[PDB]
């Protein structure tokens, strides 16, 4: 049986991943997008009193304009969540959303709250990444400035492990294809929360799919693109890179005790959490260190993990991570079975919980027991989480 | 068809969808007159009765959706008792309420202007589509009343308290972009694809994709605000408006009290609140004519329209003189899509202009508000020059040469020989007669006065001083050119001090008298700032400059010697004769010590008392209430004279010129409305006890005439 | 006795609080200011291997420009801290820095790391507060927009509890007076880490005091200021409001176990952590709820606490909080004995750990046992921490 203070993920709900360059969310603020998600998710679960939510931990990166001033509370106030609750925004670049899950997890375990609402958001359309950036010259005194350009790191990490242009493009195809498949077959119906938006004609309508996905993506269509971060001899193209996407992901979390009391069947259970660091130059290698640390704390071997969710930053980084994790030959059998950030987009402050949430749906749907969700972080970081289906 | 009226034609469409169209046959616009409201009733009942209907689309067959309301026919329906009045509006609201209760999707395809009742009709429907070139708002406040057709009910629950209070209390119009942001509108599209949007939207409501029922709910139930969140929201709103609206509160301070009470109520109960308070304003605050404010606005929207399409398109413009005023006129003309030429005599001038225009553009880019690609276009729009070789295609030319009758005449007459004959010329002078400058030119019909206020990019108002020989086309073009530059132009006839300045100094005359009466100016402006004025008298004087105000005094004294020629050294002469030239000098009524680039400080120092001693002629005692009279009365009366001498054509224009220029407390209406806020008959009485102060406090003959007759300026 | 996973605050070091309007830090980046602090603090404690730092949790609010893109890592990379460590930036407006301390505390307790480096920073000079703000109109549909203006909330909470203009100004004098004293007597020498800066003449020199403090602040000079948030009938003036200050605060934290092994005497020990919510309109009331929750978790009565550190946001809010906490008559005996944010400035992302750190020094210096550090947070929030000297 479970222990009282064991972290349990009750539910998971994400928004339709829409393009940033004039996508379906071009007229929706990140705050509202988050507030609506949290609100709708709490509805499906009428047995978890919003007043019990000790805190709302939201992940976000470019915290300015719409996303500035603790968006966690800003989005929480427009929810059925009482004013008596708290909220904080956790930023760790890419792994923001996941760190959020960890913070609440540890809180629950230590007896500092019973019910939480974690997740993350990132509206790169209204608040682009290059917006408001002030490169500190002094950084070049301790680390290469180029390491700040995620793309170039993908190039470096790629060169090292030796991944051909074809190897990457082929990966992107597998991501798009699998994403479309899961979509059409309805493997996303449970996690995707229908949301209002505007089509290319300014008309109002509800989307329940991911605009980002491109089924026509073929090796032929990808081999036509030019190197995005290194014209003179590059492999990392816009096609093998994650998409600029506006989107939010939510997740209700609580202790097994307060959970067993509400008689609601768990979606999964957190067994181990881990964060690690690597050199900024090859930040894409962050997953392996973070994963190894998680597996040890979870007392598990990489082989004991049934399904894996590796956020696809670049085909040039995902592949190497999978190779060193010794599971590349098991890809099509248990690695991102619903596609990755290449086809589903990668909302910085959101992807953390999104990949983990989708990870649970894969396990539940395919009778998995142990699952793993990890992702590389900017400036040399990594994060991993090992869930469990009971 | 389902219904074919003279104002509304409810035509059927595909999939059982019906289109309720607003087209007042015979008239130019659509409005909620008796006939229209009546047909709406018949229209709604028709659709309601017809069970085959699967949705309703509301449109307009005009250039505008539905403008205000022609209240002239609702006036007799206001003199009735508060019961037969509330129930009266209640019955009128039953229409919109029913349309809101139609068990079917309803969308409002806003094609154009949707003000007052026009917007209230839209707020009734579930969804609202809007053309990017349209505008919507609730300017009821300008009439002394607030929305009476559910406006104070639906808007607050649709876009939020704060947003509603703002939209209502101010009565400002709102563009598509803004209307969409606060969520007053659900979708904005190009005029061409408006109908398609409304149709495509409705079908998405019928299919069940869009929950039209869930979207309607918000304006049928209580507000989502906490009991505590309400206290904060309302008290702050009430407070801020209470201070800038003052004792006679029209729609501003009341609208909020109406929303604060109907907060925990649903539609029906909220409607009763709205109606009750509406009766109070009509029989108290606005009883001293709502008719006037309304018809006055009517005259304006038509006047601004007559000017609008007889006016010559200004594709190419130019300004005479760079530097301060030139750089602004060039900036404004450039930032609004109007290629302008910066003409001057020396290279040093062009430098100053280009520099200032650049400092403003960079100012926005260096924080995030303007695109680097945008700053490029604006800069290219401004084209420097020291000759008239390129003035060949310029349509309108503006002069900014130094204040000198002779010089300005030479310059103006000069440019007139280097532009098309059908080109319009305009001076930016402030103390020189336009009718005088025109005499130099050989084409006075095209010469007028375009008065900007320093800084050109900050101040909204732009006076269009019409000379005695100025053609309508000349004024029309200038007015339009001002509006295109994102300004608010007002036609004013040529006269010393024009409208604004001519009224601004008599106001200062009351101040000068206070200081001479041993009244502490610090106490004075604190009272005037508590009245609603942006800056205080003394503080303002420092900003403008004692040296400037000193010169202006002589300009007005020579103009109207009979009342503006005082002859006793005042604080104005004291500071000037004491080297205290104001804020620019660093010392005026206050001291200003500069921090750095963008900031300076207002300080107090007993050293100013020494300089003012010679001005104190009596240690007269005065209440903060009287202080307001010594100031306001002289300002109001002068406005009445500007209206009587024919400087401004309508009372409406006579007040906005003060609202946008001198900075007249907005929620108090204006100089003329303020008078009505007290009562013309009761105002003359007040003026008389202060008659011992001079001709500045003496009511006009026409004012005394309309005093006994119980006549007010708005009617 | 010791419990292996008990949270222990090893050391604490802050920067000299300098004015933002052309202060001593007008030429120093927030990143560097943070990096230098962390680096110098680690030096004083040569027994804690920087490599063991599992994660650096830094608090920051306006995360854009200099402070954007996870400043925690950006400032950690220029430190002797290895690239193998991780870093996250936690934002909770005012209580950001304190929440950071909580995150690490919980991590340590749950066995997800042994040594941490928490703290926060906020350079309101280079990254002003009103900079890059986009008020979401939709917020007015669930809460008053005015609640977004901290000042107005101070006015509202003030009126309710009835605090006179004199009462507030008197508090400000107490803050400045007590701050100057603590400075002169050297009660700051241990916590303030000397730092290079530039005087009003552009000259280079090291400051070791707080520019913000104004000893000449008298009831006479304060009664001269005008209402800052409500001209027509206000009490909250710039004099009774915290100062816009650029500054950073650091704090090394670890488990009692790994601490006992290093044979280094603890500075304090965390016993309870708490966060609570209140209505945005009166956000200044956040402390009382958060404090009560902390006392119950720590199994202590308000009377058991020897010293208290209440972040002085506004005299209009600090006083009410102290009254309801029923310790107003104990002020001069155990409340902010070294001044508050009014004289020491209030660096958003920094104040959290700063007041807590100062709290410890007060206890250590005055033989206290139980201490309490709490602060109000924008948009209706509160946070409290109860330390213990052993
Ligand atoms: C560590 C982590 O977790 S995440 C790491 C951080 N990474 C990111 O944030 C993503 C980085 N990516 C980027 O910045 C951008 O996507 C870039 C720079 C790579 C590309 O942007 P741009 O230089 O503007 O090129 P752009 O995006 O306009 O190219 C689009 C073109 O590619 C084509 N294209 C893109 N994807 C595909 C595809 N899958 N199949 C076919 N064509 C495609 C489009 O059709 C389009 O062609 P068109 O212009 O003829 O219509
Ligand atoms: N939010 C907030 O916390 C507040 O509204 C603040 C801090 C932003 C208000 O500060 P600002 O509006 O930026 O500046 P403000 O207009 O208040 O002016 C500051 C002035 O008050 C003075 N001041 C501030 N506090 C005090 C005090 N306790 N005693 C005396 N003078 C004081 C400063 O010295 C300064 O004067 P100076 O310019 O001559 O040096
Ligand atoms: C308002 O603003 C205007 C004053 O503008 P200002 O504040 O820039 O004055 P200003 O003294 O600051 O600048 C005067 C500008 O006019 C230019 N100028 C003077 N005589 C000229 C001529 N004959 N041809 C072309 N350019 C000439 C000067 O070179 C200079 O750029 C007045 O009409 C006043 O009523
Ligand atoms: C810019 C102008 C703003 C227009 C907004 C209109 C607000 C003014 O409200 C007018 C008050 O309405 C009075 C109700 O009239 C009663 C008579 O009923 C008409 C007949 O309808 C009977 C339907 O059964
Ligand atoms: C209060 C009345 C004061 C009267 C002042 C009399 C001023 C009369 O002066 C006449 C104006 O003089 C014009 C100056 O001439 C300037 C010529 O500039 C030529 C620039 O050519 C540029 C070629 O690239
Ligand atoms: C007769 C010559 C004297 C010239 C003086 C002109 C007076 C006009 O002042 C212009 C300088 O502006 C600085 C003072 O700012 C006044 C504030 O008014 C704000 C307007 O508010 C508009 C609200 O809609």
């Amino acid at each position: 049986s479970l222990n009282p203070r064991d972290v349990v993920i009750v539910d998971f709900g994400r928004t339709p991943m829409g393009r940033s360059k004039g996508g379906m969310h071009r007229n929706t603020r990140a705050e509202d997008m988050s507030a609506h998600l949290i609100s709708k998710v709490l509805e499906r679960n009428s047995k978890v009193d919003p007043g019990e939510v000790e805190d709302v931990i939201w992940g976000c990166v470019n915290q300015t304009l719409e996303q500035g001033w603790n968006i966690a509370r800003m989005a929480s106030l427009m929810t059925q969540i009482p004013h008596t609750s708290a909220a904080q925004t956790v930023s760790r670049l890419c792994g923001s959303s996941m760190s959020a899950l960890h913070t609440a997890a540890q809180a629950i375990m230590t007896g500092n709250g019973d019910v939480f609402v974690v997740g993350g958001v990132e509206h790169m359309g209204h608040v682009s990444m290059m917006h408001g950036v002030d490169p500190n010259p002094h950084m070049s005194l301790y680390a290469a400035k180029a390491s700040g350009m995620m793309g170039l790191t993908a190039e470096m990490l790629g060169k090292m492990h030796g991944i051909s242009r074809e190897q990457q493009d082929a990966f992107a195809v597998r991501s798009h294809q699998l994403a479309h498949k899961a979509t059409v077959e309805g493997k996303f119906k449970d996690e995707i929360i229908p949301m209002q938006g505007y089509d290319e004609n300014g008309f109002l309508k509800i989307f329940d799919y991911d605009e980002t996905i491109r089924p026509d993506t073929t090796l032929e269509s990808l081999a036509a693109l030019k190197p995005a971060f290194n014209p003179k001899g590059g492999t990392v193209t816009a096609g093998t890179s994650s998409q600029i996407t506006d989107g939010a992901s939510c997740m209700i979390v609580m202790s097994a005790q307060r959970a067993k009391d509400l008689g609601l069947e768990p979606l999964a259970v957190i067994r181990s959490m881990a964060v690690a660091g690597v050199d900024p130059a090859i930040m894409g290698y962050g997953p392996v260190p973070a994963t190894q640390k998680a597996l040890k704390r979870a007392g598990l071997n990489m082989a004991d993990i049934d399904f894996i969710e590796l956020n696809e930053a670049f085909a040039a980084q995902a592949l190497p991570v999978l190779k060193d994790l010794k599971v590349l030959d098991k890809m099509n059998e248990k690695v991102n079975l619903h596609g990755g950030a290449i086809a589903l987009g990668h909302p910085f402050g959101c992807s953390g919980a999104r990949i983990s949430g989708t990870l649970l749906n894969v396990m539940k749907q395919n009778g998995g027991t142990f699952g793993l969700s990890t992702m590389c972080i900017g400036l040399g970081q990594g994060i991993a989480t090992v869930f469990e289906r009971v | 068809m389902i219904y074919e009226g003279k104002a509304i034609t409810v035509t059927a469409l595909e999939s059982g969808i019906v289109e309720l169209k607003f087209d007042l046959k015979g008239e130019s616009v659509n409005k909620f007159n008796r006939l229209t409201l009546n047909e709406l009733r018949q229209a709604v009942d028709a659709i309601k009765a017809d069970a085959s209907v699967k949705g309703v689309i509301v449109s307009s067959g005009k250039d505008v959706f539905i403008v205000g309301a022609d209240i002239t026919e609702f006036v007799e329906n206001f003199k009735l008792p508060d019961a037969e009045l509330i129930a009266g509006n209640l019955e009128a609201n039953k229409i919109f309420s029913d349309f809101e209760d139609l068990n079917v999707p309803t969308v409002a395809a806003i094609n154009g202007i949707a003000l007052g009742g026009g917007l209230e009709m839209c707020l009734a429907a579930d969804f609202r589509v809007m053309a990017d070139s349209a505008k919507i708002g609730l300017p009821e406040v300008k009439l002394g009343i607030y929305p009476g057709f559910g406006g104070t009910v639906r808007l607050p629950r649709l876009i939020g308290v704060d947003n509603a209070v703002e939209w209502i209390a101010s009565g400002k119009e709102n563009r598509a972009e803004d209307a969409l942001k606060v969520s007053a509108v659900d979708a904005v599209v190009t005029a061409d694809k408006l109908g398609a949007a409304a149709l495509d939207l409705i079908k998405r409501a019928i299919s069940g994709e869009l929950d039209y029922k869930a979207k309607r709910q918000p304006k049928l139930e209580k507000l989502k605000l906490n009991a505590i969140e309400q206290m904060m929201a309302f008290e702050t709103a009430k407070g801020f408006v209470a201070g800038q609206a003052g004792p006679n509160y029209p729609a501003p301070v009341e609208a909020i009290k109406t929303i604060q009470k109907a907060a925990n109520f649903g539609r029906d109960k909220a409607l009763e609140v709205e109606a009750a308070g509406f009766a109070k304003l009509a029989k108290t605050s606005a009883s001293n004519c709502l008719i006037g404010l309304f018809l006055n606005d009517q005259e304006l929207k038509k006047k601004a329209k007559v000017y609008d399409k007889i006016a010559k398109d200004v594709k190419q413009a130019a300004v005479l003189g760079a530097g301060i005023m030139g750089g602004g006129i060039a900036y404004q003309s450039a930032s609004k899509g109007t290629p302008i030429l910066m003409k001057d005599i020396n290279e040093h001038g062009i430098e100053q202009g280009l520099a200032e225009a650049a400092k403003l553009l960079v100012g926005r880019v260096d924080k995030g508000r303007m695109t680097p690609a945008k700053m490029a276009e604006v800069l290219n729009g401004i084209r420097p020059t020291l000759s008239y070789g390129d003035f060949g295609n310029v349509d309108l030319v503006v002069e900014a040469v130094v204040e000198n009758p002779k010089v300005k005449q030479a310059v103006l007459a000069e440019v007139e020989n280097h532009v098309r004959e059908d080109a319009i010329l305009a001076s930016n002078t402030s103390t020189i007669s336009i009718s005088l400058l025109a005499k130099a030119l050989k084409r006075p019909e095209n010469f007028v006065g375009m008065h900007f206020f320093n800084p050109v990019h900050m101040m909204p108002l732009v006076e269009v001083i019409r000379g005695e020989k100025s053609s309508d086309l000349a004024v029309a073009t200038t007015v339009a050119y001002a509006k295109k530059m994102g300004k608010n132009p007002i036609v004013v006839n040529d006269c010393p001090g024009f409208l604004v300045n001519r009224v601004l100094f008599p106001y200062f005359g009351g101040f000068a008298k206070l200081v001479s009466a041993g009244v502490d100016f610090v106490r004075i402006d604190k009272v005037m700032e508590k009245f609603g004025w942006p800056m205080g008298p003394a503080y303002l004087m420092d900003v403008v400059g004692i040296d400037t105000g000193h010169h202006g005094r002589d300009v007005m004294a020579e103009g109207f010697p009979d009342r503006m020629k005082d002859d006793r050294r005042s604080a104005i002469d004291a500071l000037y004769e004491a080297k205290r030239l104001g804020q620019k000098n660093g010392k005026g009524f206050y001291a200003y010590e500069a921090d750095k680039k963008g900031k300076q400080k207002k300080l107090v120092d007993s050293s100013v008392l020494e300089v003012l001693k010679p001005i104190v002629y009596e240690q007269r005692d005065v209440t903060d209430e009287d202080i307001i009279n010594w100031m306001m009365i002289p300002l109001c009366l002068e406005t009445v004279r500007c209206l009587e001498d024919g400087i401004v054509e309508t009372a409406a224009e006579a007040d906005m010129g003060l609202v946008y220029g001198i900075g007249f407390p907005l929620f108090r209406g204006g100089a003329l409305r303020y008078i009505d806020s007290i009562g013309v008959a009761e105002f003359v009485a007040l003026a008389d006890q202060y008659a011992e102060l001079g001709a500045l406090y003496h009511p006009t003959a026409k004012l005394r005439e309309m005093a006994k007759n119980g006549q007010s300026f708005f009617g």
